[PDB]
């Protein structure tokens, strides 16, 4: 439906109120349902509206308009609704044409911390609330993690380039107010062994079935053995996966036991019928030697020697009788022996070429959640799994970078400006920074309010890039410990014509050891010039980041040449090589559920920091210093939407306390 | 509820982690315990092996031929004194008794028992097949 599909696309349930509703109309949740019900279909409604042309400002004098009776009587609720989904920036977010220019007079001053997505989206939020707004940027760029490598025609993203499911994405919203041009990812995936060769379509299907079956496994382990914690530490992802393929490879040798043993059983049975044999055998051989000279005892004879004759006679038979039943049984055994003698179990759970192939699908994993599975949480590493969006995986063909710069448009960002200290009191805060180019040039920001949206990977800088002072409380650091931070890098390849297969946007190296199976385990085919490139995941990322771009250009070029041929591989034109972990403003790519850690610490992230009063005794003071960035958003954290809807968050919270909701 | 075909019993799971090197240390004695399987399977193969060498033939040379002789219903004075003989060395297994003679059936055998009961203390004679 209408109204209902604009719920969904604002991940809203469409027939029920949220906390966060509950909290900003308390009278209507505690009140009769007929007016829930119409407080819904003013809210999806205007959702709808806003939806449906999300390139000029949706007001409340317009919405009011299209609202139809009974809805639009009460004047004050369709208002109160309107304000709300517009200050938590559910509408008028992104790019949009603005009805009312923006009024002259500014209330409030915030300094952000980054202009990355989720720093920009808030600034941009914040100053269509009216307030004065300045970002401190250490980069020379907008974008932080989004990151796109331009050079002639060559155009290719460093860091994010997939727009998931855009059925509930807010990249939807912004991909309509911007133009980006999304491409479906088919994602159909050839994967060649390290000698060039394709692996048979057979195998690629069974490895990848039992791919499944361990991680399944891995959480039946979890959910239902409770196998959580071991000895005192918490289980990792691929500490659980090392068990569950121990058993399957203990289960494989307790099959081959079970099964030698029925062929020893039934040999032994076997045996012993065979030593009855060899003995009645005998004995039926003494027995007719006996027959025989009895009735060589030539007629006529006295009735005792008939009675010889004739009772040897009758035992002979009888001996026989019982022989050839002897023998029926051999037969018999001889079969069941012969059945078992070819119906043997598995010889190994995994062939070599299996756990490689395996590895590359360990790998995929490792490369989706930008670390080893060794520091996955068991218990929590898919806690995000039930906020998937419904549709196909997308590319940004013209580069990622065209929606933080469409964002900045506007905004007052100090590029070149490295954040040193954030001071926070009661009456404000100074944020002092330097000129990256010249960093004896000192400034000071003075602000009611700081969004910091440092990636996790600074936070977590010993010693410190950015000092608090007062330092941030242990609640916050001890979950700054705790979380998470990976590391993942590509490899672009630009070269003067396409040697791959043009129809097919990935394709996989299966390394030769579990050590090495995340260096360039993936290729990517996504762009309009002839662009390749290649991932390094896992233990592998941090690790090539201390080799020569020379050398993984080479280690490239080899892979390459190995499955195309040598003549079809020319040098290329253009070369780029990340190093995120590396990189003193993201040290890292993005969070991971660490284990030790859980969705709660993103909660944690997100918590603003208040200070404690000047004078003591002195009420209360308001919350100076919030949080923003891919790591404070417990649904989607490590996403490029996850950082946009953090910003959005922040800025409604932020416009609350200091204009007044 | 795992997997079909994956195996994790609780108590396997303690044994395959209760311990730093407990995992390969149960693959190893896994392993060993098939190998002294294996060594097993060898040596009753070739004991049978040879067993069967010792049957070659089988007991062709030694089967009668079978003779069938129509049951008659007269006791001759040589089928008595035959199942008298009889008696002495099978008992009551009137079976036996009855190939012996060859033209005596089982009920005749039977009834053989309590007509001559008296006459060729058939009693005494069983007695005297039980003390052996
Ligand atoms: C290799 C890679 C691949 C990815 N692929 C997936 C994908 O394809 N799709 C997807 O949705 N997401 C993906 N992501 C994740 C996504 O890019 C991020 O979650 C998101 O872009 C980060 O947004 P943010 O605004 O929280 O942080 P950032 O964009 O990191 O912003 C923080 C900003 O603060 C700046 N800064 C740092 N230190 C200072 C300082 N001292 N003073 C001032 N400024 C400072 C940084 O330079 C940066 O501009 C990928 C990320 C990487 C790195
Ligand atoms: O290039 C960087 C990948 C960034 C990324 C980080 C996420 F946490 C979630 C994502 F959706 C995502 O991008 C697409 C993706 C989805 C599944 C598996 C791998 C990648």
């Amino acid at each position: 439906s209408g109204v209902e599909g604009a719920a969904f696309q604002s991940r809203l349930p469409h027939d029920r109120m949220t906390s966060q509703e509950a909290a900003c109309f308390p009278d209507i949740i505690s009140g009769p349902q007929q007016t829930q019900k119409v407080f819904l279909f003013i809210r999806n409604r205007t959702l709808q509206l806003w939806l449906d042309n999300p390139k000029i400002q949706l007001t409340f004098e317009a919405t009011l308009q299209q609202l139809e009776a009974p809805y639009n009587s009460d004047t004050v609720l369709v208002h109160r609704v309107h304000s709300y989904l517009e200050r938590h920036g559910l509408i008028n977010f992104g790019i949009y044409k603005r009805i009312k220019p923006l009024p002259t007079k500014k209330t409030g001053k915030v300094i952000i911390i980054g202009s990355g997505v989720s720093g920009l989206a808030a600034a941009r939020q914040l100053q269509s609330f009216g307030m004065d707004v300045t970002l401190l940027e250490a980069r020379d760029r907008v974008g932080g993690r989004v990151a796109t490598f331009r050079k002639g025609n060559y155009v290719a993203d460093l860091g994010a380039m997939v727009v998931t499911g855009l059925g509930g994405n807010p990249m939807a919203v912004v991909s309509k107010q911007v133009n980006m041009e999304l491409a479906k990812i088919k994602q159909k995936c050839p994967l060649y062994e390290a000698n060039g060769q394709a692996v048979p379509k057979e195998k690629d299907e069974m490895v990848e079935q039992e791919f499944n079956r361990l991680l399944e496994a891995t959480s039946y382990l979890s959910h239902q053995l409770d196998f959580n914690v071991l000895n005192n530490k918490p289980v990792s992802l691929g500490q659980a996966l090392e068990v569950v393929i121990q058993l399957q490879e203990k289960h494989v040798k307790d099959e081959q036991i079970e099964h030698w043993k029925k062929i020893v059983k039934t040999q032994e049975e076997l045996k012993e019928l065979l030593n009855k044999m060899v003995n009645l055998k005998e004995k039926i051989k003494e027995l007719h030697q006996q027959y025989k000279e009895a009735s060589e005892v030539k007629p006529p004879r006295d009735i005792t020697a008939e009675f010889l004759v004739k009772s040897k006679h009758r035992d002979l038979t009888a001996l026989c009788k019982e022989y050839d039943e002897l023998a029926e049984t051999q037969g018999k055994l001889e079969e069941k022996l012969q059945e078992l003698e070819a119906n043997p179990p598995s010889d190994v759970y995994l062939s070599s070429r299996d756990r490689q192939i395996l590895d590359w699908h360990f790998a995929n994993l490792e490369f989706a959640n930008a670390t080893p599975l060794s520091t996955l949480s068991l218990k929590h590493w898919d806690q995000d799994d039930d906020f998937e969006f419904t549709g196909s995986h997308l590319t940004v063909r013209n580069g990622y970078s065209c929606v933080p710069v469409a964002l900045a448009e506007g905004l007052d960002i100090k590029l070149n400006t490295a954040v040193r200290q954030v001071r926070y009191t009661a009456s404000g805060c100074e944020v002092i920074a330097v000129n990256t180019r010249s960093t004896s040039q000192t400034f000071i920001y003075k602000c009611d309010a700081v969004l910091c949206t440092l990636p996790l990977g600074v936070l977590k800088q010993q010693p410190p890039a950015v000092q608090f002072v007062p330092p941030l409380p242990e609640w916050k650091t001890s979950a700054v410990q705790r979380m998470g931070f990976g590391n993942l890098n590509k490899v672009v390849l630009c070269f003067d014509r396409v040697f791959w297969d043009p129809s097919v946007n990935l394709f996989g190296h299966v390394g030769s050891t579990t050590a090495s199976r995340g260096e360039l385990f993936l290729f990517w085919n996504l762009y309009k010039a002839p662009i390749l490139l290649a991932l390094v995941a896992g233990e592998a990322a941090g690790i090539m980041e201390n080799i020569s771009d020379d050398v993984i250009v080479g280690r490239c070029l080899a892979i390459l040449k190995g499955i195309f041929g040598s003549s079809a591989v020319p040098q290329p034109k253009e070369t780029v090589v990340s190093r995120w972990r590396a990189d003193p403003w993201a040290r890292g790519s993005y969070s991971y559920v660490a284990a030790g850690s859980s969705g709660n610490d993103y909660d944690l992230m997100a918590q603003p920091i208040t200070p404690g009063p000047s004078i003591p005794g002195a009420p209360q003071p308001i919350p100076r210093l919030f949080f923003a960035g891919e790591h404070t958003i417990r649904n989607y954290p490590a996403t490029v939407h996850g950082a946009l809807l953090s910003g959005l968050r922040e800025a409604g919270r932020i416009a609350d306390q200091f204009l007044g909701a | 509820k795992p997997p079909k075909g994956m195996f994790l019993s609780q108590e396997d799971v303690e044994a395959v982690s209760a311990n730093a090197t407990a995992a390969t240390t149960v693959l190893r004695q896994l392993d060993m315990e098939l190998v002294s399987v294996k060594r097993q399977i060898q040596n009753i193969k070739q004991t049978n092996s040879a067993l069967k060498e010792k049957l070659d033939g089988g007991i062709e040379p030694y089967r009668l031929p079978e003779v069938i002789q129509k049951c008659n219903a007269r006791w001759t004075t040589e089928e008595q004194l035959l199942a008298v003989q009889a008696i002495r060395k099978y008992g009551r297994d009137f079976q036996a008794i009855s190939d012996v003679i060859g033209n005596k059936s089982v009920v005749q055998v039977k009834n053989f028992f309590v007509n001559y009961r008296r006459r060729f203390n058939i009693d005494e004679v069983l007695q005297e097949w039980e003390a052996e």
